[PDB]
């Protein structure tokens, strides 16, 4: 009877199974169900996003196997946690992550039973790191135009969710849809160990490995001459006697730094034998 | 400060405001008639010279720049006691 700005404290395994489900999720779009717990009104959590069989027929509401639901929750009951579904996921791995024409039915088909049933759109087949590729929305309906479409209660969460506001047919779909807010949990219980294995492993394992050293320097110094002659083809172009050149057109760099850190590596490699030996 | 997070934070600025006015309270109910001067130009009277009239409790709204150019009166029944430099509610003495 009241509307507040929600929040999704994600288990990272949710997005991990979404990225596996999208990476291995061959760009034919696919459907599944989301499993969390409705904590309160202004927040929700997703603790789990489970897997589906290879339903390569079409995304529809019929694709949910209820015996798979029963056995899935049962195998969670013989495991430690018998949690509750919060909704449904799906995958849009080819195009620009916007609500398909079956989703516009199955969202309210699922939230006729559940409370919120927030959609989750994914596309890890965008590119590799710097996009934030996750997309979630909350179906507002024509029943709720009675009062205004403005929860607003905690603001600047929907204000920074409003800060992109950018997908073509979705900002067309301000109608029927207001998004939900997705932050990523204080995950130090896993971010701790991801950091620790990450840097205890992504440098030489046991880290006694490199401590290749010199014929790579031979090839690198021949690089560092073969490009240095075209490096020095620039101060002749700085002799414009008076002035005949629009702005510096600067090619000083990229051969300071390579020489700098590469021969830092070579001099500390010359250290390395006098280091390992005593 | 951060009133998006909680809309009552925008309400919470109650205790943050003190008056810039001038009050001739010699006796707690008494309303006397004093006329001192504010030596600013009379365009600091802009409320959205020779002298001023800032007395007669309501008190008169004052400017802090007006609070540093003031001068006590000489002809009233009530020529004050302390040299005045603080606003709000202040001193008065009969002479
Ligand atoms: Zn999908």
């Amino acid at each position: 009877a009241v509307d507040t700005a929600e929040q999704v404290y994600i288990s990272s395994l949710a997005l991990l199974k979404m990225l596996k489900h999208g990476r291995a999720g061959v760009p034919m779009e696919v459907m599944g169900l989301m499993l969390g717990e409705f904590v309160d009104d202004y927040t929700v959590r997703v603790i789990d996003v489970f897997a589906m069989p290879q339903s390569g027929t079409g995304v529809s509401v019929e694709a949910v196997d209820p015996v798979f639901q029963a056995k899935m929750l049962d195998m969670l009951k013989q495991t430690g946690r018998p949690e509750m579904v919060v909704g449904w996921y799906h995958s849009h791995p080819g195009f620009g992550c916007w609500l398909s024409g079956v989703d516009i039915n199955t969202q309210q088909s699922f939230e006729a039973l559940s409370e919120r049933a927030v959609a989750v759109v994914v596309d890890p087949i965008q590119s590799v790191k710097g996009k934030v590729v996750i997309d979630a929305f909350r179906l507002i309906n024509a029943n709720m135009m009675v009062l205004g479409h403005e929860p607003r209660q905690t603001t600047s969460n929907l204000g920074h969710l409003n800060k992109p506001s950018i997908q073509a047919l979705i900002h067309g779909l301000n109608r029927h849809y207001y998004s939900i807010t997705i932050n990523y949990r204080k995950n130090e219980l896993e971010q701790k160990m991801l950091l620790n294995l990450h840097k205890k492993s992504w440098m030489e394992g046991l880290t006694l490995q490199d401590y290749v050293v010199k014929e790579m320097l031979e090839l690198a110094k021949n690089y560092n001459k073969a490009v240095e002659e075209e490096d020095k083809m620039t101060p002749e172009q700085l002799a414009i006697k008076n002035v005949g050149k629009q702005d510096p057109k600067r090619h000083l760099e990229e051969h300071v730094d390579v020489l700098m850190t590469s021969n830092i590596v070579q001099c500390l490699a010359a250290m390395l034998d006098t280091v390992v030996f005593k | 400060t951060q009133f998006w997070f909680w809309f009552p934070l925008s309400h919470f600025l109650s205790l943050a405001y003190t008056p810039t006015c001038v009050i001739g309270l010699n006796k707690d109910l008494k309303m006397p008639k004093v006329q001192y001067k504010s030596n600013c130009k009379p365009s600091t009277f802009a409320y959205p010279t020779a002298k001023a009239k800032k007395k007669e409790k309501n008190p008169a709204r004052v400017m802090p720049a007006q609070l540093k150019v003031l001068t006590m009166p000489e002809t009233c029944r009530y020529q004050p006691f302390k040299p005045l430099s603080i606003g709000g509610i202040i001193i008065l003495k009969d002479t």
